[PDB]
RNA sequence: AUACAGUGAAACUGCGAAGGCUCAUUAAAUCAGUUAUCGUUUAUUUGAUAGUUCCAUGGUAUAACUGUGGUAA
RNA sequence: GAUGGUAGGAUAGUGGCCUACCAUGGUUUCAACGGGUAACGGGGAAUAAGGGUUCGAUUCCGGAGAGGGAGCCUGAGAAACG
């Protein structure tokens, strides 16, 4: 990255003759680490004392919730399909925050079958990937921030809602 | 060229000008760690092996080990640009240094007829084979830290549900 | 002595590998090769020396000089990169993952320009000097180095180009798209040649080329795809080919020739976690070269039987083979050690 | 009143209250609209200073362009000339704002390049 | 479509690279009895 | 380099005494130097003032704190061991530290402006003042710019003064900074200009701010003590 | 004072320097006050603030130091 | 990026600060935007002096620079006079 400051660009009014200043270390933009699927490896950098970040690029072990119950377990990535903050992202096949990816479902199938015993209520466009293997499901937590890769599955409404979409 | 030699476990080291490069040239081309016979470097030493351990050149530069291209090179050191020659000795080095690992034919007094001790013996009591009193002070400052502040918090939650009663 | 791995009645070598009485033998032949974590791209340049390898994380540019065997600098560029190429010897263009070009310099930053929409791939003109940079869509543009000017950008099929390469000795453009077609350009006449489309036996799904090559003979053409299956093409009877399915099959991203050094007619394959290499007119595998993790791309050090890997842990693997040729003259002590 | 992607909805239908003598209506208590940065429900929390005044353009949405024309004695020329000045407003679901409409507005959390205030008032 | 394809000439690259005459190592004659068909 | 609420002489020096950090603001605060060495004359140089703190017989709000630049601001009781030294200080009409002599009940307390009442961590209703005593427990109506009174032993609030339309208010802020009398009026506005106003010897008038005020206690009865002329 | 015991060159340590010249001409954007940050970082100052235990004390590896040396350095 | 909206990146966080997509906005005769110096002078920036009435106390002219641009590192604080 390079910035935060206004005074790059122009404001409201539309003025000029910038030629401003050299820049401080506080508009510190850094690049942008676009995370992967990989193993896992997390860069810690320093900021502000010892305010260490968290910078994920190759994160796997997905915390992601069932949503009716609220259940945050452990699962793997496949990649994003759908992702208009940038179009090439998902065609790239990185992992951000509020990315729709696919994981295979097996131990939300073990959860199941260990708190109800058989197997298969639930919605039947969520119950096809019950069957098959690979659930949708949208990351919460921010793996260049802090690193992690939390997320919450689809059920239902925000199925379809994204399934319209594509 | 000068060999450096050290027995170590005698704690005995060494120098010896050999000139007549012919002696030499059995370590030519042979890098840092790989072994050598006394063969080939003497007669008067048959028997002999040593690993040898670097050696500055003439120029005084140093050669750390397993690198490469037996010339000089500029290297990132404890990080800065330090010029360090390669780990591969050829011709050109003043001092080349040697580690004797096994005794051959002839005694050298001043390697293996000739010894030094060591320093001195150890410190630590696990060292020399191979505090109770703060021990109770610890945990009866520990137990009497719990027994004030855990019982304090609750003496004002207790204040607390005084003024909750009465509100 | 270097561990050499099993293969086909052959011998290979790794220096510096994720393993690579140790630390006293220790054989490290380019000091500070380790990225932050993975590694974008590496190649050599057209001279004896200065080889280029780009970032991971705060994303470098790290240009290793081969006659001092370790780093000269580091150039922390503003993104993260996917793809360039070197112009003889400081100069350099690169792209990065947005649609930015950046031209390094013996300074460093001579210029960062862009393109409007998102760029794969990008190759350099020696004749008239145009590079020829690939991205999503009807659009294949031109950055001509002389007058700084944009041409007329070469209008493609729908979904775009994974890969573009010129010809050598004739200037054939090269263009890997999404829907099998490869699409030859020319580039003198600025208009296309030819839509050569690709077949197979399997057909999985419908895959994409993704790695275009040709060598300096000026008559055959290597062709990928998205599915682990190398193909050959000639103008003699065209429509056919010759194929090559590789034993796991994700994606192909490097095949190179060995049009250069001897034990001819011979080609590398590169796919996510192996890379391989055969023989032309019969189609088996010469050897194999496969690493303890994943592949980003490959390159092969020319003159001399030696390849530089570009991986995802921190450092990258070198891989020499005392049968294909011997190694350089910077590394000439290698023969020596193993 | 879903056009975008990537789960419209509020961030924990959603209901809370800044407080502070600014009414919050039924339908943006309990209605169907989102109210990210309508400061009722919202995710920004109310502070500063309140300023009023009648609107010149709401041309695009989400932009409340307030004129504000002030007294101030002015001792240079001993004569008032009028006072004009303009600020950039997120909406609210609780009035169209077309042309007059004398509004107020409460300092917060910077939404745009140029927008510290929400509407809270209609009169 | 601001920032989009802006079809300007720049300047430090208007002399970074220099072209060559003979160029590729073919004639263009050899171009047409290559690619005739 | 100076203030003007620490009533210093111009024919002093060239560098001023910036005070070090501590319960008050700088703005708001004279520190140990300014009080002892040249207001009310217990030492000639920093030298000396240094020395009677090492010996240490400050003991502001009840603890020793030996510091040169201690920022004492408002009605911290500054105490002094020989010959029993009770001072609390406090604001005088026209902006100074007007430093009135206390006895020793009434130096065996302070009070204090609650500021904010949070829910911060596990349960715990909280409260802070200008000193930042953040001291458990108060009861459920502690609004803002009330007055608790300090153990000045222990931490705990004692007595509380509740801030409502007719009580005894001091200022501390903006033109109107150090004025007693409490009564013409009350006005809150809604973000400014918003207070109780206070009266003059003809009963005049005035405006301040929220922050900028601070209750001491009612008409006619505060248990503070205050200086006269 | 036969495991330490004072002077103390040279080495590790805690800190020191805790704010100094020249050159091209910015119109409340340089500056001063002020509102706010439940929109944020914070060493030091100050007030507060910790409850998971199956069949008498834990490991080599480096200095300083000795010893052999290289180099004009 | 002009003006705003949605999401992500980066942030110490707010923020078109940057990028994808979308809408064609926004300021102005109630002075936009632009023109220069006794802008080595001015603006309280401040002390005022018991008769000097724009001399007469000071903070700051603008930002930079440690040979020249570039990249990196350290720290509560830095794009370090070391």
């Amino acid at each position: 990255g390079i910035s935060r400051d206004s005074r790059h660009k122009r404001s409201a009014t539309g003025a000029k003759r910038a030629q401003f200043r050299k820049k401080r270390k506080f508009e510190l933009g850094r690049q942008p680490a676009n995370t992967k699927i990989g193993a896992k490896r997390i860069h810690s950098v320093r900021t502000r004392g010892g305010n260490k970040k968290y910078r994920a690029l190759r994160i796997e072990t997905g915390n992601f919730s069932w949503a009716s119950e609220g259940i945050s377990k452990k699962t793997r990535i496949a990649g994003v399909v759908y992702h208009p903050s940038n179009n090439e992202l998902v065609r790239t096949n990185t992992l951000t925050k509020a990315a729709i990816v696919q994981i295979d479902a097996t131990p939300f199938r073990q959860w199941f079958e260990a708190h109800y015993g058989q197997t298969l209520k639930i919605e039947s466009s969520v119950e096809s990937q019950f069957s098959a293997g690979r659930l949708y499901a949208c990351i919460s937590s921010r793996p260049g921030q802090s690193g992690r890769c939390d997320g919450y599955i689809l059920e239902g409404e925000e199925l379809a809602f994204y399934l319209r979409r594509l | 060229m000068k060999l450096n030699i050290s027995y170590p476990v005698n704690g005995s080291q060494k120098t010896f000008e050999i000139d007549d490069e012919h002696r030499i040239r059995v370590f030519f081309d042979k890098r840092i760690g790989q072994e050598v016979d006394g063969e080939a470097v003497g007669d008067e030493f048959k028997g002999y092996v040593f690993k040898i351990s670097g050696g500055n050149d003439k120029q005084g530069f140093p050669m750390k080990q397993g690198v490469l291209l037996p010339t000089r090179i500029k290297l990132l050191l404890t990080r800065k640009r330090k010029s360090v020659r390669g780990a591969i000795v050829g011709p050109d080095l003043a001092v080349l240094a040697l580690v004797i690992v096994k005794k051959g034919e002839q005694e050298l007094e001043g390697l293996t007829d000739t010894t030094v001790p060591k320093r001195l013996g150890p410190k630590r009591a696990n060292n020399i084979r191979k505090r109770l009193q703060r021990k109770r002070h610890q945990r009866a400052l520990k137990v009497r830290n719990a027994q004030a502040q855990r019982e304090a918090a609750a003496e004002y939650a207790q204040l607390l549900a005084k003024r909750l009663s009465e509100r | 002595v270097l561990k050499s791995t099993s293969a086909n009645d052959v011998s290979v070598y790794q220096v510096s590998g994720t393993n690579v009485l140790e630390y006293q033998n220790r054989v490290e032949l380019i000091q500070d090769f380790e990225f932050s974590e993975a590694s974008n791209k590496i190649k050599v340049s057209r001279d004896g020396q200065y080889c280029m390898a780009t970032g991971t994380y705060k994303p470098q540019i790290h240009v290793y000089d081969f006659a001092n065997l370790s780093l000269k600098f580091d150039r922390h560029t503003d993104a993260e990169n996917v793809d360039f190429t070197i112009l003889s010897w400081t100069k350099s263009v690169h792209l990065q993952n947005d649609r930015s070009i950046q031209f390094q310099n013996k300074g460093g930053l001579h210029y960062t320009t862009r393109i409007p929409k998102f760029g794969r791939s990008l190759v350099y003109n020696k004749v008239n000097c145009d590079l020829y940079v690939g991205a999503s869509g009807n659009e294949l543009y031109r950055l001509n180095l002389e007058k700084g000017r944009f041409l007329n950008p070469f209008k493609l099929d729908t979904e775009g180009v994974n890969h573009v390469s010129i010809n050598e000795v004739n200037g054939l453009l090269a263009a890997g798209t999404e829907t099998n077609v490869v699409e030859f350009w020319d580039p003198r006449s600025r208009s296309r040649v030819s839509k050569l489309y690709l077949e197979n036996n399997i057909d999985n799904r419908p895959f994409q080329v993704t790695t275009t090559s040709f060598r300096n003979d000026g008559l055959t053409f290597a062709c990928g795809t998205s599915n682990g299956y190398s193909y050959i093409y000639d103008l003699r009877t065209s429509e056919p080919s010759i194929i090559k399915d590789q034993g796991y099959g994700f994606d192909i991203k490097k095949i190179i020739w060995l049009d250069n050094v001897g034990t001819e007619n011979k080609i590398v394959t590169c796919d996510k976690r192996i890379a391989k290499i055969w023989d032309r007119l019969d189609g088996k595998a010469y050897a194999s070269m496969e690493p303890s993790v994943d592949i980003n791309d490959i390159e092969h050090v020319p003159g001399t039987g030696m390849f530089f890997t570009a991986n995802e842990s921190i450092p990258m693997h070198t891989y020499y083979i005392p049968s294909l040729g011997p190694s350089p003259r910077w590394c000439s002590f290698l023969d020596s050690i193993t | 009143q879903s056009e975008r992607a990537f789960q419209k909805q509020p961030h924990i239908r959603w209901y809370k209250n800044a407080g502070l003598g600014f009414k919050t209506p039924k339908t943006a208590i309990e209605g169907s609209y989102i109210d990210k940065k309508c400061p009722f429900t919202g995710l920004v929390s109310i502070r500063g200073k309140i300023l009023t005044g009648t609107v010149v353009s709401t041309k695009m949405h989400r932009t409340i362009v307030i004129r504000r024309a002030y007294l101030h004695y002015i001792p240079k020329y001993n004569r008032y000339e009028k006072r004009h000045k303009n600020v950039p407003v997120h909406v609210s679901p609780a009035f169209r704002v077309q042309v007059g409409d004398i509004v107020t507005v409460g300092q917060c959390r910077p939404i745009s390049k140029t927008v510290r205030f929400n509407v809270v008032k209609v009169s | 479509k601001g920032r989009k394809l802006n079809y300007s000439v720049q300047d430090p690259i208007a002399n970074y690279e220099a072209p060559i005459t003979s160029g590729y190592k073919w004639s263009d004659d050899q171009i047409d009895e290559f690619f005739a068909g | 380099a100076a203030p003007h609420h620490w009533l210093l002489d111009k024919l002093s020096g060239c560098y001023a005494p910036r005070p070090s950090a501590g319960p008050h603001k700088l703005r708001e605060s004279l520190p140990l130097i300014v009080f002892l060495r040249n207001r009310l004359k217990y030492a000639l140089n920093g030298r000396e003032v240094k020395a009677i703190l090492m010996q240490r017989h400050v003991k502001v709000d009840g603890k020793v704190r030996t510091d040169t630049t201690y920022p004492a601001g408002f009605m911290d009781v500054i105490t002094l061991d020989a010959t029993n030294e009770n001072f609390r200080l406090v604001y005088d009409v026209k902006g100074r530290f007007a430093v009135h002599r206390i006895t020793d009940e009434e130096a065996s307390y302070k009070l204090g402006k609650v500021k904010k009442v949070q829910l911060g961590k596990k349960g715990v209703p909280y409260v802070v003042t200008h000193d930042g005593r953040t001291i458990r427990y108060p009861d459920p109506n502690i609004k803002v710019n009330d007055t608790v009174k300090i153990d000045l032993a222990s931490g705990k609030i004692t007595d509380f003064i509740k801030f409502d339309a007719g009580k005894l208010v001091y200022v501390t802020g903006g033109r109107n900074l150090g004025r007693i009398g409490t009564i013409v009026h009350k006005e809150r506005h809604d973000g400014g200009f918003d207070l109780v106003h206070i009266k003059d010897s003809l009963d005049n008038t005035f405006v301040t701010r929220l922050n900028n005020v601070f209750v001491i206690g009612e008409q006619g009865k505060p248990y503070i003590s205050l200086p006269k002329g």
